[PDB]
Parts: C-alpha cells; structure tokens; sequence
DNA sequence: TACAGATTTTATGTTTAGATCTTTTATGCTTGCTTTTCAAA
DNA sequence: TTTGAAAAGCAAGCATAAAAGATCTAAACATAAAATCTGTA
C-alpha cells in the first residue's frame, strides 16, 4: 500500500480552460474564450510593470550600496529594513581584489566555522580570478606574497537579528587583528531588520567603539517612502484605465491588509490586485464588454441581469421624476477620468511642492469617497492650490458591472481567512456544512466530533475524560443507534456484539476515544501526563 | 542470505541483487530499484539473522526503517518477492512461525535417530534421558545436550 | 582544484579487494589448497639489534637466580591439558570443527598450557598419528583494530593480503564452501577474547559461527578472564555457540607454585661456584662459594601470593625481587662494581613483599609544606563540621582564615602568619590567598590526592577527597604544630 | 596481451543534526487559613 | 442598609515536569591511495 509510505510517484492516464460557463449556463464558449484572453492580456500588462519596478528597485538598491561602500578601521554599513536578498556587486579595482563573503547564522555556529568558510571563499576567489593554504587568518597576512596584488574583504551578514551575538562579536575582535597589514581594506554589512537599538545593546562597548570610526546608516526597505508601491499601484490603474473602476472598500481593505504586514507588504499587494482580477474575470458575463469589439451578442440574460442595478434604477426614477440595448452600449466611451487625475495630483506633488512621502492608494481611497482635502490640509503646502487639484468624483450608471469591489468576503476567505474561527464555527455548528436532507439517525444524531465539540466548549479548563465520556453517553440514543447497527445483516460479528447487553457502552466509548484523538490530533486538547491518559484539558477557545 | 556477513544493513537489496544475476551491474541504494528489477518478472529470499538489520542508536521509528521497506515490498501487488526471515526471540503483517524449544523425547528421538548410523550405541537409554531431562525447561538447547554427551 | 581539507599523511596498505569466492569458476573448480605453494604458511629484523661488545660483564651468583626466574625462561597443569588436548586431538582425528573455551585470572597458565598442547599436537601430527594442521595465534590486545584478525587470519591460511571485510567473506566461503578433502585443519588460537568484543559482536559471532559449519574443519581455543565473560557481554547465540562445558584455570595454591619456583631453581639450589674474589664473577661447576636459596621463604612467598593470586608471575617476580635485593647488599658490601655460603634469606623475601604492601599516601603527606597541611586540616575541620564529603574552596579559604585568627597566640602562628599572607614583606598587601594557596592546590590534585570539579568560579567549586580520611588525619596527627590547634 | 585513464573500494577526517541521561529549578496539587464582594432580607 | 456565606487569595510543603547542558553518536560532507574495470590498441 503507497498510502503506508512516505513518498510515492504516481503517472495518471490520459484518454482546456479552467473558465467556466456563465449566465447559468447560458453563456457561449466564445465569451468564454474571449474573457481568458482578456484576462490574459490584462494579466500580462500589469505584471510586466510589475516586472520592470522589481529589477529597478533591485539595481537602484545595487547602486546605493555601492555608492556606499566606495564613497586602520572597517567600513561599516547598517542596511536596516534588509531581508537579506540583495545581490551586492563589486567592481575590479585594477592592482587590487574585491572579495564578497556572505555569512548566514547557520554557516556560524562559532568563530572558527566563521573564519574557515571565509578563508575557503577568500582562497576560492583568488585562485579562480588569479599549492594549498591553511584556511586560517594568516592567508590575510601573506595574501600579497601568493597572490601579488592586495586585498579588500566586504562581508555581508544575512539576518543578523537571527545570529549568535557572542560569536559575532569575537568575529569583529578577530577581524580586528587584519588592521596591522599594509595591504588589506575590510568593509562590514550589517543586515538589521528590527533597529539599531536592539543591535547595540547586544555587542559590548569596546566593539561600538570600533564600529564608531566609519559607518554608515542606511534605511532601504519597501515601506521607505511609499515609492516602489504606489508604482505598483499605478500600473494596476493604468491597466484598468478605461475599462474597470475600483470600488472604496477594494482600496480601504487593500491599505488594511497592507497595513499588517511590513516586510513584504509589495508582493502581498500584488497578490491581492491578483485575486480580484482573477475572481473579475471567473464572475462577470460582462467582462468581454470592457472592449468595444464584443457588444455584438449582448442576448436576453445579459439585458436581464443589467436591469438589476442599483444605479440604473435611480437613473429611470430621476427620469420618472422628471418627466435599452443601444442606451446600455452609450454608457461604453467614457473616460472615467479618476486615474488620470489621480497621477496629475501625484506629479503635482512630486515635482512642484518636493512632496514623496505620500500613499497613492489612500490617496485614491480620499479621491474615491471625497475626502481629498482634509488628506492634502496635512502638510500645509496646499492652501492655495487645492481648488484645482479638487475634482468631484463622477458617478457613472452600469459602474458596478464594471468594478473590483469587496462585499461579498471573498477576497478575506481565500488570502487572510480565520483559519481557528473558521475551525470553530465549522466545529460548533455543523449544519452550515452538512447538507439537511442511517436514514432516521442523522435528523437525531449529531457528528461526534460537533457533539463533542459542544461539550469541549461548555466544559471548564482541566476536563476529567471519563465524566466527559458520561456526558457525551447521555446525548445519544441507545435504541436509534441499536437499531441503526443492526440495520446490515451480512455482518454476523456486528450483529452477535449489538445482542451483547452492554454493546452500547463499547459502541459510544469507541466514537467518543475516536473523536478523542481526532482532536489530540487537531490540537483541542491535550493530556496533563506522559505515562497517564486520565485528565485532558483544552487548548482552544472559540472567538479568540 | 545471512546478514552479519552485511557491512551495513541498507545494502540488503543489492545483497538481494548479487545472489541472483550472472551481466549488468546497477547501483541499489533502496528498495524501489530492487522492485523495479524484480517488477518484469518468483523470488525467495531467505535472511537468517535479520536481527542485525535493525539500526543502533537509532530512534524507535528510524529503527525499524529498513526492515519494513523489506516487509511492505513483501505486501505489494504484482511483484514476485517472498521472504522468510528466520531470526532469534531472545535478542529482539507476515506470518509467524515459532520453533518451540525441544523437549526430554524429542531430543530422545533426536539423539538415537542421529546416532543410528554408529554400528553400537556407547550410551546407556537411561543416561541420554537424564541428560535431556538436564537440558530441557526455557531456553532448551540441543547445542547443551550435545556438549554434555560429548563431555560424558 | 581548490582542496577544503588535506590529508597529507595517509599511509594505505597494499592489500586487494577480490575475495577468495570470485577467484574460480565453480566450487568444483577449486583446487587442492594443501597442495599450493603459498597456502598455509607454505623474521628478517633480527639483525638491526646487535652490536660488537667490548667489555667481560661481571655475573655474580645472584645474577643465574634472576635469570632463572624469568617468565620467558608443568608440573601443576595435568587436568587442564588432558582436557584440551583430547578435545583437540579428537577434532583433528574425525575432521570436525569445535570450540574450546578456556577461562582465568592472569599469570595461572593457560598461554602456557594452550600452547604446549599445540606443540605435543604438531609432535604426533609429526610422526603421523593425526592429519597435518595449521596453527594459528590471534591475540585481541595486539591488534590495532579488531576487523585486523580477519586481515590476519586469512593471511595465515591462503598467504593473501586482503582487507577485512574481503578477507571476512574470504574466510566465510573458505570454511562454508570449501570440501574438507581440498582443505586442512587450522587450529586457532583467539588470545585476550574480551579485546575482540564490539558494540555490534560481528567478529565474536564469525569466529564461533565457522566452528558450527560443516565443512570448516576448524578448532577455535577461545581465551579468557572470566567463565562468565559470554553470559555478561555476548548474545544468546554466541553464548549458545561457544557451549557450556568451559574449562577454568583455578589460581596456584602454595605447594603449586613452590614446584614451579624449585622447578625453576632445581640445578643451581644448593651447588657450588667458583668466584673470584677481585671482581665478583661467578661460574657454575677464587673461591667455591655454596649458594642456596632457603625453602622456607620460597614457601611463605608461595603461601601469600596464592591466598592473593595465585599468579605464577607474582611468585616468580617476588624471588627475583629478594634475589634482587641480596645481590644489592652483596655488592655493596664486597665493593663489587659494572664492567663462603651466599643464601637468599628469608628476611629478603619479606622485604620484597612488604615493598608492594607499604602506602607512600601517608609518608608523601607528611613531608608536605606547612600550608599544604593547613589545607588538608581545614578540609578535615569542614567535613568535621557540615559533613558534606564536598567542600567549596571558599569556605577551606575562610577556614584556614579562621584557623588563623583564632590561633594567633600559638607561638608558630605568630611567626608564620606573616609569611601567609605578606610574604614576610612590607610594600606586599594583604593577601585574600595564602601565599602558594594554587601551588598547593596543584599538587594535591596531581598527587591524586583531591578531586576538583571543573568550573571558573573559584569560590563555590568544590572539592573532594579521593583518599581515606583516617589516613589523612593520621597524617595531621604526625605534626606537631597541627596537632597542638 | 597490454597500458592509460575512469571508476570503485577502503579508509580516514570535518561538520552538522539530533538523541539520551543527569542535575537543579519551576510548577502544580493539597490543606489550612483569611479576605471580600454578592444574592437575599 | 445590612448580612452571612461562598468565591477567591496567601502560604508551606512535597511530588514532579522541565530546562539546561554534558556526553555521545549517526549522518552528511570531504579527501584520497590502491585496486579494479573499461576501452581501445
Ligand atoms: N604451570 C606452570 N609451570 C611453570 N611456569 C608457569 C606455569 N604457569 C605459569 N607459569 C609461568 O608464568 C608465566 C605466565 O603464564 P601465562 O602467560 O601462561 O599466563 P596466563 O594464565 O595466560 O595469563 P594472562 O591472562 O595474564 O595472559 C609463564 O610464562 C611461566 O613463566
Ligand atoms: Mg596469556
């Protein structure tokens, strides 16, 4: 059985698009060949942005830390914010060798692993652009004499919140000694991700000292400035300019989300952008209609769920007040200009009033609801030009057929879901899940695992397992569940065990310690001994 | 195949492999190159002391690794494999056969049966009873009986 | 090639990797091994070692006595051999394979005895009375590694030099596979057995799991400490293999081991030689001198080591040791130099056993220096008091403060305390030690005297006492200045 | 046959991941006693 | 407005889990000389 094994391969037999039919099954396999090649070509346009804003902001990231690096002591650089994936390029320095060690807390569990793998690499460089040696400090001494140029060492720490700081510290004291040869220059590159206040109370003073005589701080993340993300967003509006709108709560649950996340909160922006187009153009019929070319089959069902819509009933009330296909197909050329006003504010805001530090998606957010205003009365540089740069948003009929919006919870169930409520309303419940439709036994008898949920909940801290299996006994029914095992009669051990007087007492004690260690195994619960099983107590509240 | 003869226990297969081809010489590291040399194909394999295919210093689990990856190979569809593992009780799913010690008229009817061919039987009846009775209860050598009669 | 370490010592023996199953076509391809030049054994560093002598060595009448009692140089091993060599006779003559198992303490002859049964073996095999065998000598402490034996005992058999895993299945398919008709007897002996005991018992389970194979034709005399040495460190299977009718090598009693010393000194007891008086040399038949050797000392020597041992080498070692001491006082008092009765008494043959008897801890502790006592009676004063049987340095620091400031009108303890702790110097400050406080320390514990456990805080580490306290304290009982406080 | 190169075997050193046992310290249950708000009059 | 009374807090003591680490080993990683296998020749 490969089910009893660790790992196995399996090759399935063989005797094409994950798009399916809308309009309840009405739509045809054009449309649908239509909206994948729209997604596609939508898809394609925002990630090559997406593309070209990563590898700028990588060699801009190159850039300034060769600028910093090249301008008796070492050359320290704190990157702060650094998750430790930059590639750090160096250039050939004629008569001279410019060697890259890279030291990770795994590749230094003491000083002497540290020092041997950088004298390997040291020694593995040289000879790969220039006998053996000990790998050893003295390399650094005779490095002149074996190699006949000089030397100069940069060493990257990857993530040094993570390292031993008694081992780097004697690193930087044993570094320290290479000061007395004429011929070698080190430079240091201090990864920090939490701050420098953490990383300063954690080396002694003598080595602060010695890191004091030239450093440099440099803080380069993603959160810096708010530059890399909102050309991102950007160029998810100007794929959509023309043809999608973005809802409010799309935008005010994009900041929400990106507010818990500081890392990597670029990536997980890109993801969300992702999802919503994704779940766009897996819903809407409508979605082959954001190009003029495809409004030559708009049938029945289509005008029948466009008449459903909110703004176009407010529409026909006005015009009631007051006083269908080719009417819908008027409201395909207009501008919706949003987007573009947006950008004009962001370059008004960059390269007249010298403002970066500012968020494009909460400035969308404000341009979307209205609230432009009491956005810009922050930095008191704006009073006299925020009458141009006010516009009113614009309200267009059929918009919401035509709109990444979150109101269902769709996009808070697939990318940041409860996972424990979800267990716990799954758990508690139970008739949200199985369908109401063993014929008599399960309109009267719970899942033993729901059942037993109700009382793990009503329980208190410490849970004796045998009173816990009396009240579990006491909610089934005995005669039900007699009847229901002697339902099948080609089974003569179930049959001559159900006759058994007390077959009932073996019968919910076996469900009960099979639910049991169904939830040892989810994690519920958990034994108060090693060598006992007698008291149980819970690890689990509903509604944390 | 005995196994003390073994360098490592991992190698059992390509021990497996070597007592049966002349040829081709392939590396076996596991048992899934063992099954699929034996999967276009019956094969027995016999492994006296397989106690010695447990790993020391080895958790429960880690222990008992290699020895199942030889009994499930046993337990799978389509493959022409049977073992019999004879191993010993005292230093410690497949069919068990126990050989229980012997007893006094066992060894009895083992001690004349094997001397038939001796022309005159140097040995009294009652003193071979004596000794079998000597040697008998748990752990019932016939190894110790002959060593008493040949002390005798 | 960029090397990350080098091994630039290594020294790799010349020894193949084909075993002997791959060098013939079929079984009944193999030819007769007995008729094969190389098969079964089918010294050149003598000459390094000798050098032209150009002084006559002066041997006096001591110096035959001493060299008579050497171990290198039976009249109580009669049963012992009558057993092993029936046993192995009988496994020569009917070309089986069997195991002898031999077990003592250390000095009671059974080397000896193993190897004067191969010998009286090799005599009949001699003059044909039993098939012609090889004699194989496998000792486990004169090997570097154990898998070595596999490495040897091949090389005895075919002449090969194999490694050990090839020369082990080498062995196996030799002993399984081979006919006896093609074959001959080998005849093994597997000296110290408890050296080739491993974690995993590969070897121990080979050696007497060829002996149960029929055609092995193969004698295994295993030798040990212990009757017990199977049931304790070896598995069920090679308890059962070795078997259960295992010889013991009692130890000597007294009148054993005076044969042995008589039989060793049976021609030059009571004889004559002629010595001449200038110089000392002596030679077996100027003056005739009588030497003699009483009876009554090699007796009570033989009467105290068998109650102790029983070791032969002991009783031989203790009369070279009186010879040893006669011959010192001998020399001393003829003014006998390097280049009418003389009786080894038995005065001499006590003072060689009470030299081994009489405990130095005692006399080495009372010479000792006055603080290294102080020491020893402040850690005496702490077990007195807390009765820990580990005390902290700090508190043997303080005690030794307190043992001072009490005592400070001792008339001893006013001219000292100066030196503890200035050095007997103005310009030196109190000291927090005693002067030499981890000289002393060091020399307790190189001494064995202490034990010290291993931390860097030098206040709350403890030590402890690795000898008796009675003779500690019978040793501060010997001072006067210790003794008066 | 036959020799040069490639691969395997056997042997040893280097470093990491993890198990097992021992010792000292934290923690949780038990029993007794005292404080303090809570449903009822 | 009281009022007694049960929920809760404090403390000592002992059994026991658990952290910290001393000691050790298997396995991954690494090198290397002699034997052995191809592979033409
Ligand atoms: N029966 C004996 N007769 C004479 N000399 C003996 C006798 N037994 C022992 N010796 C002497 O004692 C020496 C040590 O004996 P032997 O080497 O046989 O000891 P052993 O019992 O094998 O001890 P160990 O366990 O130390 O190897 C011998 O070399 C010999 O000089
Ligand atoms: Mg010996």
């Amino acid at each position: 059985a490969d089910a009893q094994r660790s790992h196995y391969t399996v090759y399935p037999s063989l005797p094409h698009i994950p798009f399916v039919k809308l309009l309840s099954g009405k739509e045809s396999e054009v449309n649908v060949e239509k909206r994948w090649e729209l997604y596609h070509q939508l898809h394609s346009h925002f990630h090559d942005q997406v593309d070209h804003i990563i590898d700028n902001i990588e060699a801009d990231l190159k850039a300034e830390i060769s600028d910093l690096l090249y301008s008796r002591c070492f050359n320290t650089i704190f990157l702060l914010g650094s998750d430790s994936t930059t590639k750090i390029e160096l250039k050939d320095e004629s008569s001279r060798y410019n060697v890259l060690i890279e030291l990770t807390p795994k590749e230094s569990p003491n000083v002497r692993m540290m020092l041997r793998r950088s004298m390997y690499k040291l020694y593995s460089a040289a000879d790969a652009e220039e006998n053996d040696v000990s790998y050893d400090l003295s390399l650094v001494e005779n490095f002149k004499r074996l190699f006949g140029k000089d030397l100069a060492m940069v060493f990257n720490f990857k993530d040094v919140d993570s390292i031993n700081f008694n081992t780097l510290d004697n690193f930087i004291i044993l570094l320290k000694s290479a000061f007395k040869y004429d011929h070698v220059k080190i430079s240091l590159i201090f990864n920090i991700n939490t701050n420098l206040s953490n990383i300063e109370k954690n080396l002694r003073q003598s080595t602060i000292r010695l890191l004091k005589r030239n450093y440099h701080k440099l803080d380069v993340s993603s959160n810096k400035g708010f530059k890399y993300g909102n050309q991102i967003f950007q160029s998810f509006l100007d794929t959509v300019d023309g043809k999608l709108n973005l809802s409010d709560r799309f935008v005010e649950f994009i900041l929400s989300k990106m507010a818990n996340n500081t890392n990597h909160n670029l990536q997980l922006l890109t993801k969300m952008l992702d999802y919503s187009l994704m779940s766009y153009f897996f819903q809407n019929a409508f979605s082959v209609f954001i190009d003029p070319v495809n409004v030559d089959f708009l049938n029945d069902d289509y005008l029948k769920i466009l008449s459903r819509c909110p703004t176009f009933m407010f529409f026909v009330e006005g015009l009631i007040k007051q006083h269908l296909e080719e009417f819908f197909v008027e409201f395909l050329v207009r501008e919706n200009p949003i987007n573009g006003h947006a950008k004009f504010v962001a370059r008004f805001l960059e390269e007249e009033l010298n403002i970066t530090n500012f968020n494009l998606i909460e400035l969308y957010h404000n341009l979307l609801i209205g609230k432009l205003d009491s956005y810009l009365d922050r930095w008191s540089a704006c009073k006299e030009y925020k009458d141009r740069l006010h516009f009113e948003p614009i309200d267009t009929i059929f918009q919401e057929l035509f709109t990444l919006d979150n109101r269902s919870g769709l996009l808070t169930q697939s990318i940041f879901p409860s996972y424990k409520s979800n267990i716990e309303d799954n758990l508690l419940s139970w008739e949200q899940v199985l369908p109401s439709l063993s014929g008599d036994l399960d309109k009267i008898m719970a899942p033993v695992l729901g059942q037993l949920f109700k009382l793990y909940r009503e329980a208190n801290m410490t849970i004796n397992i045998y009173d816990f299996y009396i009240a579990f006994r006491e909610t089934l029914p005995k005669e039900e569940i007699l009847n229901f095992i002697r339902k099948d009669p080609s089974n003569t051990k179930l049959l001559e065990l159900a006759e058994t007087p007390d077959a009932f007492d073996k019968v919910a004690l076996i469900l009960f310690m099979q639910a049991i260690f169904a939830f040892e195994n989810m994690g519920l619960i958990k034994f108060q001994s090693t060598k006992s099983y007698d008291l149980v107590e819970k690890c689990v509240w509903r509604g944390i | 195949i005995n196994c003390i003869s073994l360098g490592e226990p991992s190698s059992i297969f390509q021990k497996i492999f070597d007592s049966f081809q002349d040829g081709p010489t392939l590396q076996i590291k596991n048992m899934q190159h063992l099954q699929k040399f034996l999967e276009p194909y019956t094969f027995v394999v016999v492994l006296d002391e397989m106690d010695r295919l447990l790993h020391a210093n080895t958790s429960e689990t880690q222990s008992v690794r290699t020895i199942l990856e030889l009994f499930l190979l046993a337990k799978l569809p389509t493959v022409s494999f049977v073992l019999i593992g004879m191993a010993n009780s005292l230093d410690m799913l497949p069919q068990t056969i126990v050989f229980q010690p012997y007893t006094a008229e066992q060894m009895y009817e083992i001690v004349i049966q094997k001397m038939s061919s001796l022309p005159t039987i140097i040995f009294q009846p009652m003193a071979i009873k004596f000794a079998a009775k000597k040697c008998a209860g748990n752990t019932g050598d016939l190894r110790k009986l002959f060593d008493v009669l040949r002390g005798s | 090639v960029i090397r990350k370490f080098t091994k630039k010592n290594v020294a790799r023996a010349k020894k193949k990797y084909t075993p002997f199953s791959k060098r013939f076509k079929s079984i009944a391809a193999i030819p007769d091994l007995t008729s094969l030049p190389e098969f079964y054994g089918n010294s050149r560093f003598e000459n390094k070692l000798k050098t032209t002598q150009k002084h006559q060595i002066v041997e006096t009448i001591f110096s035959k006595v001493k060299k008579q009692l050497n171990s290198s140089y039976l009249p109580a091993r009669e049963n012992e051999f009558a057993s092993i060599y029936l046993s192995a006779y009988s496994a020569i003559e009917s070309d089986s394979a069997t195991t002898i198992y031999v077990a003592g303490t250390p000095g009671v002859g059974k080397t000896l005895t193993v190897r004067e049964v191969v010998k009286e073996l090799l005599s009949s095999s001699a003059q044909r009375e039993i098939p012609d065998f090889l004699y194989v000598e496998i000792n486990g402490l004169k090997m570097v590694k154990p898998t070595d034996c596999y490495e040897t005992l091949w090389n005895k058999v075919s002449g090969e030099r194999l490694t050990w895993a090839a020369s082990m299945e080498s062995l196996e398919f030799y002993f399984k596979r081979v006919p006896k008709n093609k074959k001959k007897t080998i005849v093994v002996l597997l000296d110290e057995l408890d050296a080739m005991v491993t974690k995993s018992q590969d070897i121990m389970y080979n050696f007497f799991n060829w002996t149960t194979y029929e055609n092995a034709k193969l004698i295994v005399i295993a030798v040990a400490n212990t009757m017990d040495l199977p049931e304790r460190q070896l598995g069920n299977k090679i308890t059962s293999r070795i078997g259960f009718t295992r010889i013991m090598f009692t130890g000597y009693t007294h009148e054993e081991l005076k044969n042995i010393i008589d039989l060793r000194l049976k021609g030059l007891n009571d004889s004559f030689f002629y010595v001449d008086t200038k110089t000392g040399n002596a030679i077996l038949i100027v003056r005739k001198v009588r030497l003699r050797m009483s009876a009554d000392a090699i007796e009570i020597a033989s009467r105290k080591v068998a109650s102790v041992s029983g070791d032969a080498r002991r009783a031989l070692k203790v009369c070279k040791r009186a010879a040893e001491i006669a011959e010192k006082h001998y020399m001393a008092k003829h003014g006998y130099g390097y280049d009418g009765v003389q009786t080894v008494h038995i005065t001499h043959v006590m003072k060689a056993l009470n030299e081994t008897l009489n405990s130095h801890v005692i006399t080495f502790m009372t010479r000792l220096s006055f603080t290294a006592k102080l020491f020893i009676y402040a850690l005496l004063n702490l077990m007195k008091k807390n009765g820990s049987q580990e005390q902290e340095l700090g508190d043997i620091v303080d005690e030794i403060k307190l043992l001072i400031e009490v005592n400070g009108s001792n008339k001893f303890v006013m001219e000292i305390a100066k030196t503890l702790f200035q050095q007997g110097s103005d310009n030196i400050s109190e000291q927090l030690r005693i002067i030499s406080w981890d000289f002393v320390l060091n020399q307790l514990l190189d001494a064995g005297i202490l034990f010290k456990q291993t931390m860097k805080n030098d206040r709350i580490c403890c030590v402890k006492l690795n000898i008796s306290v009675e003779e500690a304290k019978r040793a501060m009982n010997e001072d006067e200045t210790l003794r008066n406080l």
